[PDB]
């Protein structure tokens, strides 16, 4: 998992552009302008690099902060 | 200004025809529902009852089976009230639904109710909707039930019934005419006063109807001395209510919390919105109240209260004029008597009226396919049927046995008292069933005519597999009736599935007697499920041991006889839904509108039916249908050759289908006629019902009735004479015409010992459509098949006997048999084929070839995968002015390409091609841009019309600018491209050149000969445009180098001809315009080759995107094109040989030419379009040879514009190999 | 929203520079494409409901 | 049993294999009925029985 939320983190930094210290787990998707679709091109990225089974709308649906999204990630 | 008030009707309107309708009705979802959620309500509250009350209660599955009960009056109360209300709220629900009429609103409508409708009005009084209603209509349902149990204990307290009750229940009520009300109640006063009578048994009004009419109820025999009193000229008559009601001296507001009790509390109860208008009240209008507490108050008018119908009107005056409007329009449901409620309100409003009395309901078209009532009991299609049958060999043979009279038993074959047995008992084709020529005896003979029959019957039917999304490869199911004796008889289905590939449900059912009828049974209940799209059906009963061991089968209409002259069938259906037949075309012989079955527990001695369980059968069937027993013509027996049923079976069965008049007549009209048909061939164990059915298929077919070779002796003393019963038998064939704009129905019944009692209704064919628009086609193709030469011999000879027997039928049955015999049968290895205009040439073309095979010739299948054709595609140099436009006229597919590449073209700022096409003058006038895009637009939508025809290329070429087209063939561009690149090349070569500077010399002669006869070298002087051929080439220049070669050549003697073309390609002219071609080349999307690529240009065979560039596109306009180099290279390097079949897709064989020269001269060629030839000869030729080398092409698609030639006639069965087999 | 064939559509999305982000969408086919479509077009498709009045 | 992309169980509750024929034999007739009644036993007793076939 570890890894893998890494690559996460960092396609998530290059999507929004922020830092990987910066992506916390009270940060919250709205604050980082994590747009709708934002999330969709950031879940495309997900499952095209980290090849995870991850619909495009669990991360709007479900993730309000980056601890949301990494409790999903952990599997 | 008006309104419409909706009005619902007590006890006394009966409703045994509203509920048999709608229970018929399956074309509304809402009633449907309803109709099948009510009886769990009524079983559930009817199980609440108390003890003596449940055991008076019959028992039921759904309604259908207490119409009867309601008719006959032996309904108790409790259910009679449910039963009522049902109809009423279903009627109801079916109008607002189907009825697509708007909801009853509180601005322009009200509602009322009598005695029960209190009930209902409330339910419908507090909905919005349909759909809001059902659970508010079930409570309803349960409310009435309970409080039809609490009136009627309450009845029986009082007074019990009689010892001649005979079920039926009394009356309770009494309508009285003739009396005041106030005058009547006195009397009644002065009645009890007279007598001493406890205060819960003297006569009370119920209701006062009026000035004129009133009504009294009281118990029965009160009611009756009461009744006794009343002279005249007061009329009483007895109202059909059964219990006490409107008593206010036996019920109090405990019955009525009692009644209610069935609502749960809660705070969701809808409010009631629509105005409900009440008269026995003290105030008649009801609004605002809880649901429970408006249904409190109903059942307390219902229950407490005297209604006071008098007042009625006045009250829905009162309200209308309240409201401000000045008419009612009523809407009575079930109200009895209703046509005097509409005069009776009006008169107490202004009189304006005004009639209007239309109502535009014309149903919006429904959309295409859901027309169809739901899957749901939808009328099933017999397709076709084959079956060997005793002293016979198919259905014809069997029909010739059946009409002459004549019994089928005989003695025994010694091959193999007497019997009816098959006089040919086993012999097979087993070289057509991929069978080792020694090991057919291994599988019995029930197997084998099995498939034999399934084989006939499924060609008959002219189904394939998977040509259809009804006829799929899974979507077959078989079901197969098993007698008494994997790759035993177990399988047969499975055998079945095998060979012809099906993949579906198999099943080899037996029950007791009716093995076949059960899986017929079972096959028409899967396909109304929707399981399965098709279905085989019916068993076998041939015998396999011959155990014959008294003197005697069966006596003439007698059963004197001990034996029961047992007989062998194998017949076997096909099964269709009737929708989806009718939308494929199909034989339609006959219908299964509907079966029912019992088992009929009760037995006598043994096993036996009884005369009541077939009554109630044949009432049920008749009624789930929907049609009277006046409307039934025929009716068959099965049998069982016992002694009291083959006898009084008759007596029952007439029964219901013709019950004799009271008084003493003929009940029928039209004249019933029955039979059996173990008359003859006798009585078919485990195939007699299919065997039934097969015989009342031929009756139908035919249009006839056979004589029977019973009854010839004194009428048997069980069976009594039916002549006054308008019934009686036939002693010779009896004409039975159908009915114009009417249908011949009939009746089949099995009547087995062991119980079963299966019955259905038959159906003659829905009126054949007849086809009036004519086949533009002129010349026909007509196919066969076989698997081995004998067989192709057979099927040789059996067409041309055919043919001579229909010669002089009628100009547009040709069609019919090209359709039938291409397109819906399966081709096998061994082909032949005949073309031709009429059917004369045709029989001769085929007499021919039968000669010539049976001269000695052997017979050769053909390869594995069929022949790989080579396209070609022509250059702009034979275009005549008529394109094909009989191909734009007949072919859809055709004029979509054409009117898409229309639009495309101009959507790209470049001239329409669509004038080219139709109005076939333009060509004279038609600008060079226009001709080429032309010509390559139709080189594309011919190439697609060939392909969805079945043939795939292996090979392209094209010259000089079916390159173009020959590249889209490839799939290497798209056809926009191909398009944007013809056009804008063009326009570019228009814009910069001049026209007629050049020109184009053609020359028949060695280039060694052409170079040594004329001064000044190549390419100075003339350069060689196109390198056509060995001795073929053609030359290209300046006006002034064309004539001194020109001059120089004929000076030689050799002859050269000038060549139209006003441009000249491939020659200096072309040069000032290559760089902007480029620029456009550039801009397509080139891709690899699908297939190789014979290109000219480069004088090589291409196979990948990387010689496609866009410099390839100037390379080929400009550079010369080389074709014979192209053509060695490509025979040198086996892509063409001497076997492929060569096709040009253009205006006359010219590249042909050049490939067959280049190949070899016994190479096949077929040019697609000629000058000077219609182009469906040369179709129907190339078609033919595709055919007969082996190809698999797609005649579905070669016929679906065409709907004159759509029918399936009736070709005679396929040439089996008859060998002989037995162990 | 841009749109065209796919071959078109990729080679227009790779000059789009990084501040300018894109993704793909499920459509299987032009639409809203007046230079694709005319009346003839909107006849057609609609075409299978039949002429009445109510 | 879904396979995980990366490689991993996914599915979490363990899922228990067995069949009837080594214990009993084959009816090839009765085979379903008597694989219900093993589940029916299974299901009463809460007991996935030793597999048999080592």
């Amino acid at each position: 998992i570890g890894t893998v939320w890494r690559d996460a983190l960092k396609i998530l930094s290059e999507e929004s552009g922020l830092t990987d210290e910066e992506l916390t787990d009270d940060t919250s998707f709205a604050d980082v302008g994590v747009d709708s679709l934002m999330s969709l091109v950031i879940t495309s990225r997900l499952r095209d690099e980290l090849d995870i089974d991850f619909p495009d709308r669990a991360l709007f649906e479900e993730c309000q902060t980056i601890f949301d999204l990494r409790k999903r990630f952990s599997g | 200004a008006q309104m419409r008030v909706v009005a619902f009707g007590d006890q006394t309107y009966d409703c045994s025809e509203a509920v048999s309708q709608l229970l018929r009705v399956r074309d509304d979802a809402i009633v449907v529902d309803f109709l099948e959620r009510a009886p769990a309500v009524l079983k559930a509250e009817l199980a609440r009852l108390s003890s003596e009350q449940q055991e008076e209660t019959p028992r039921f599955a759904t309604l259908a089976e207490l119409v009867p009960r309601y008719r006959a009056g032996t309904l108790n109360p409790a259910v009679s009230q449910a039963l009522t209300c049902i109809a009423q709220l279903g009627l109801f629900i079916r109008q607002h639904s189907s009825g697509q009429e708007a909801y009853p609103t509180a601005h322009d409508s009200c509602i009322t109710g009598v005695c029960t409708g209190a009930l209902t009005a409330v339910a419908v009084g507090s909905a919005s909707s349909v759909t809001a209603l059902v659970p508010l209509a079930l409570h309803t349902v349960a409310v009435a039930v309970r409080l039809g149990a609490r009136a009627w204990e309450i009845g029986s307290c009082l007074a019990d019934a009689r010892r001649g009750a005979n079920g039926r229940y009394a009356s309770w009520t009494s309508a009285v005419g003739g009396i005041s009300p106030q005058d009547l109640q006195d009397r009644i006063s002065a009645y009890t006063a007279e007598q001493a009578l406890a205060s819960v048994s003297v006569p009370y009004l119920s209701a006062a109807v009026g000035p004129g009419q009133s009504s009294v109820s009281a118990a029965p025999v009160i009611l009756d001395a009461f009744l006794s009193t009343l002279l005249r000229p007061l009329t009483t008559t007895r109202l059909p209510i059964t219990a006490p009601y409107h008593a206010p001296h036996l019920f109090t507001a405990k019955d009525v919390q009692h009644v209610t009790d069935c609502l749960p509390p809660s705070e969701a109860w809808p409010t009631v919105r629509i105005p409900i208008i009440s008269f026995s009240r003290d105030e008649a209008v009801s609004r605002g109240a809880s649901f429970p507490a408006a249904m409190s108050e109903a059942v307390r008018d219902c229950l407490i209260r005297p209604i006071a119908l008098d007042r009625m009107a006045v009250s829905i005056a009162n309200h209308a004029r309240d409201l401000g409007k000045d008419s009612v329009l009523p809407s009575p449901i079930a109200l009895s008597f209703s046509d005097k409620l509409g005069p009776q309100v009006n008169s107490h409003l202004p009189g304006a009226k005004a009639p209007t009395p239309e109502l535009t309901s014309k149903s919006i078209p429904s959309a295409i396919g859901a027309e169809q009532q739901p899957m749901a009991k939808s009328p099933i299609a017999i397709l076709a049927a084959s079956g060997r049958f005793p002293q016979s060999s198919s259905m014809d043979q069997f029909w010739d046995v059946l009409i002459n009279g004549v019994d089928t038993h005989e003695l025994v074959p010694p091959t193999r008292g007497f019997g009816c047995w098959l006089h040919e008992a086993g012999e097979f084709d087993a070289a057509y069933f991929n069978m080792s020529p020694r090991e057919a005896p291994q599988v019995d003979p029930a197997q084998r005519l099995a498939l034999l029959t399934a084989t006939e019957a499924l060609e008959q039917a002219g189904v394939v597999p998977n040509r259809t999304s009804s006829t799929q490869k899974n979507r077959v199911g078989v079901w197969y009736g098993a007698t008494s004796n994997g790759g035993n008889r177990a399988f047969i289905p499975g055998r079945v599935n095998y060979f012809h590939k099906f993949s579906g449900p198999s099943y080899t059912i037996d029950t007791a007697c009716s093995s076949s009828l059960a899986a017929l049974h079972m096959a028409c209940n899967a396909l109304w499920r929707g399981e399965v799209d098709t279905a085989i059906v019916g068993g076998t009963n041939v015998l396999t041991n011959p155990d014959m061991t008294r003197s005697g089968n069966c006596k003439t209409f007698d059963d004197e006889a001990d034996g029961y002259c047992r007989g062998e069938a194998v017949v076997t259906l096909i099964l269709k839904r009737l929708p989806d037949a009718q939308a494929d075309k199909d034989p339609i012989q006959a219908s299964i509108l509907g079966i029912a079955t019992n088992h009929s527990a009760e037995a006598a001695s043994i096993t036996r039916p009884h005369a009541g369980a077939q009554q109630d059968l044949f009432q049920q069937v008749l009624t789930e249908t929907g049609l009277t027993a006046n409307d039934i013509s025929v009716c068959e027996m099965a049998g069982t050759g016992t002694q009291a049923g083959d006898s009084g079976e008759t007596t029952s069965v007439v029964e219901t289908l013709a019950p004799l008049n009271r008084s003493g007549s003929a009940v029928r009209t039209t004249p019933l006629y029955i039979g059996a048909v173990k008359s003859n061939v006798g009585h078919a164990e485990s195939a007699a019902g299919v065997s039934s059915l097969a015989k009342i298929l031929l009756m139908l077919k035919h249009s006839k009735i056979p004589p029977h070779v019973g009854i010839k002796t004194k009428l048997n003393h069980r069976l009594p004479d039916l002549a006054a019963r308008n019934t009686h038998i036939a002693r010779s064939e009896v004409p039975w015409p159908r009915p114009k704009n009417g249908k011949r129905r009939v009746l089949l019944n099995n009547f087995s010992a062991a119980g079963g009692n299966t019955c259905l209704v038959l159906e003659d064919a829905p009126e054949p459509e007849d086809s009036q628009e004519v086949d533009p086609r002129e010349h026909h193709i007509v196919a066969l098949s076989a698997k081995t030469p004998d067989s192709m011999v057979n099927n040789l000879t059996n067409m041309i006997t055919w043919i001579d027997k229909h010669s002089g039928d009628s100009l547009a049955t040709l069609p019919q048999l090209s359709y039938t015999t291409t397109a819906r049968r399966v081709h096998h290895r061994h082909r032949a084929v005949a073309t031709g205009t009429d059917l004369l040439q045709i029989r001769s073309s085929l007499q021919e070839q039968l000669d010539r095979r049976v001269s000695g010739e052997r017979s050769i299948p053909h390869p594995p995968n069929g022949p790989s054709f080579v396209l070609a595609f022509t250059g702009q140099g034979s275009a005549f002015a008529g394109m094909g436009v009989d191909l734009y006229k007949r072919f859809a597919s055709f004029r979509s390409d054409i009117a898409r590449y229309d639009q495309i073209c101009e959507g790209m700022s470049l001239p329409s091609i669509k004038a080219m096409f139709e109005d076939e003058k333009v060509f004279s006038t038609a600008s060079p841009t226009l001709q080429q895009l032309t010509h390559v637009c139709f080189q594309m939508a011919l190439y697609r019309l060939w392909k969805s025809l079945g043939v795939q290329a292996k090979a392209v070429v094209g010259h000089a600018l079916g390159e173009y087209a020959a590249l889209y063939a490839a799939g290497v561009l798209s056809q926009s491209d191909t398009l944007y690149l013809v056009g804008r090349r063009a326009q570019l070569m228009e814009k910069h050149l001049s026209q007629g500077t050049h020109a184009m010399l053609a020359v028949r002669a060695k280039e060694e000969a052409i170079v040594a006869a004329i001064d000044g070298p190549p390419g100075e002087a003339y350069e060689f445009s196109c390198r056509n051929g060995e001795q073929r080439n053609v030359l290209g220049g300046t006006v002034a180098q064309i004539q001194a070669a020109k001059a120089a050549l004929e000076a030689k003697k050799i002859r050269c001809q000038y060549l139209d073309t006003p441009m000249a390609f491939h020659t200096g002219q072309v040069d000032p315009i290559l760089p902007e071609l480029l620029q456009v080349a550039a801009a397509c999307s080139i891709q690899d080759p699908q297939i190789p690529v014979i290109s000219p240009a480069y004088g090589k065979v291409i196979r990948s995107a990387k010689d496609f560039q866009p410099e390839y596109f100037t390379h080929h306009c400009r550079s010369s094109v080389n074709m014979v180099d192209a053509l060695q290279s490509a025979v040198e390097e086996g892509l063409l040989d001497k076997n492929v079949i060569g096709l040009e897709i253009g205006p006359g064989p010219v590249v042909t030419q050049f490939v067959k020269e280049a190949v070899g001269t016994t190479m096949q060629t077929f040019a697609s379009i000629n000058k000077d030839k219609d182009t469906w000869q040369l179709m129907t030729q190339a078609l033919a040879k595709f055919y007969l080398a082996g190809a698999s092409v797609e005649w579905s698609r070669y016929h679906e514009d065409f709907p004159g030639a759509q029918k399936v006639l009736e070709l005679p069965a396929y040439g089996w190999a008859l060998k002989n087999y037995w162990l």
